């Protein structure tokens, strides 16, 4: 028998819904969502890493002059300073007093932290949507499996077909682009490759962090090496990639709404309270019993003898019933003024029992179904103490739900005297119209 | 890449008043606080505690 309904997107508050089916006894069914994760699909531009000056050992060419050439180096330079004199331990290094140059040679690489300390530039594009769900039916234990939230992909839950629908929402916390530095994601939309500037994010850019070709935008100067010192003094500004560690600000982790909690393997926004999901379980025909085998309920009076619209079950309410064939009947309110704690009880052939449930209405009224038989719960709740908790809401609160029956009376008063007081201007008018009328006639 | 052992500043002090959450921070060095809204508006926040 399929059963559909729609739940709303929340972790951690189960769904709860009766089955059921013509000529079968209602079999309770309770959905829970354990995780909900968006996994976009992601494409790798290029990584992100602090750079490494690389300067081979100057060519000190003595009474004679060198050129430089060109290579396929990033950031390559290259510069002959001529008039040099260098002095090593062993003296004086050439012979001529002027006629000597030194060529300095300098090039960017990835620096060994590179293979580790590095951020990935990803390019980020609707993917899909999955979610544990934990469901459990009638006699059926909890039963969970992975699950996709597409609405069309059927998964076999303890011999239940569950098919979960999209997402109400395609809301996702991920802009087009995203870069992830360690467990951390930032929307920040970098440089293309090859136009990162110096000194800012992307002044090393690489297409992988194990690729030949790098590119490298910094202003790597050589200077002349001191008077009598052979050194290759260079000048650069400083690594893009640090300064951005200085700078990153909040990552996506702390400013994602809806409570998202970000993953990287694969990426992914977890737990997002969006919208709703539609879901279509098909319960298994043995689960089902028929109407005549299960107990008959009647009589059937609830008192609420305490509530408080908290957050958690501050109600509790007693239910005097008489029954035959002494056993198990499933508990739930269909409406959503009242959510019920437990999900069936133990009838004897006569008796009472108790059930705990949480409200946001300040006179809760909803119907309690017990299997084959409902009764009507009416009742006032007080204030909660507690003015912050540390658990979500397993209510809902309603327009009309904080509307005590004494602002209820005041607006009574107030329309049908506002209204009374125009109704009687308006015949006075009439009927001294009809006066006139008649005056004249 | 390896574990290193990180600081873990003392417990606040909470206190609690209508829709509002006090909190009382005594940290030992500059410790980052990062709070924001579970709504469609996360307004988050995110300052250094540097003194109590
Ligand atoms: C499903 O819910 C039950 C009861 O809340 C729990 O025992 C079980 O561990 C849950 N399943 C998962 C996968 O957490």
């Amino acid at each position: 028998y399929e059963h559909t309904a729609v739940m709303p997107n929340k972790v951690g508050i189960p769904y709860k819904a009766l089955v059921e089916r013509p000529g079968y006894a209602p079999v309770h069914l309770q959905i829970q969502l354990v995780n909900t994760r968006i996994i976009p699909s992601t494409n790798l531009e290029y990584i992100t890493c602090k750079y490494k000056t690389k300067v081979p050992s100057p060519v000190v060419k003595c009474c004679g002059a060198t050129q430089c050439t060109s290579k396929p180096h990033p950031d390559y330079q290259c510069q002959v300073f001529s008039g040099v004199y260098p002095f090593m331990y062993g003296g004086a290094y050439c012979f001529c007093d002027t006629e000597n140059t030194q060529m300095s040679e300098a090039y960017v690489e990835r620096s060994e932290e590179c293979s580790i300390d590095h951020a990935k530039a990803y390019k980020v594009h609707t993917g899909t949507v999955q979610a544990m769900v934990n469901i459990t039916y009638g006699s059926v234990s909890w039963r969970s499996a992975d699950v996709y939230v597409n609405g069309e992909t059927p998964a076999k839950i303890g011999d239940a077909k569950l098919i979960i629908g999209p997402l109400s929402s395609a809301w996702s916390p991920f802009d087009n682009k995203v870069v992830v530095y360690g467990h951390e994601v930032y929307n920040y939309d970098f440089p293309e490759y090859g136009t990162g500037k110096a000194g800012s994010f992307g002044d090393l850019q690489s297409r992988t962090s194990t690729s030949n070709d790098l590119y490298a935008n910094t202003n790597l100067k050589l200077q002349r090496p001191q008077a009598g010192i052979v050194h290759t003094p260079f000048t650069q500004v400083p690594s893009g990639f640090e300064r951005w560690k200085k700078d990153k600000g909040a990552p996506l982790n702390d400013v994602a709404p809806f409570g998202c909690s970000i993953a990287l393997e694969p990426l992914r926004a977890e737990n997002c309270a969006v919208g709703s999901i539609p879901i279509s379980i098909d319960i298994p025909d043995a689960a089902f019993t028929r109407i005549s085998e299960t107990p008959t309920v009647s009589d059937l009076e609830c008192k609420i003898t305490e509530c408080t619209y908290a957050f958690d079950f501050g109600g509790i309410a007693t239910v005097a019933y008489k029954s035959s064939k002494a056993g198990n009947c499933p508990i739930h309110s269909p409406s959503g003024v009242a959510v019920i704690k437990e999900n069936d009880v133990t009838l004897a052939e006569s008796g009472s029992f108790t059930f705990h449930f949480s409200t946001a209405n300040i006179h809760p009224a909803f119907k309690l179904q017990v299997c084959t038989s409902a009764v009507t719960c009416k009742g006032d709740c007080k204030p909660p103490k507690d003015h912050i908790v540390d658990y979500a809401a397993q209510h809902t609160e309603s327009f009309t739900s904080a509307i005590s029956a004494t602002a209820w009376s005041w607006i009574k008063v107030l329309v049908g005297g506002t209204s009374a007081f125009i109704v009687l201007g308006l015949i006075a008018t009439a009927v001294v119209a009809l006066v006139l009328f008649f005056h004249r006639h | 890449k390896a574990k290193c052992i990180a600081t873990l500043a003392p417990e606040p002090l909470v206190e609690h008043k209508h829709r509002t959450l006090i909190l009382h921070l005594h940290p030992d060095h500059p410790t980052l606080l990062t709070t924001r809204s579970l709504g469609s508006d996360a307004n988050p926040t995110r300052q250094w505690i540097e003194r109590p």
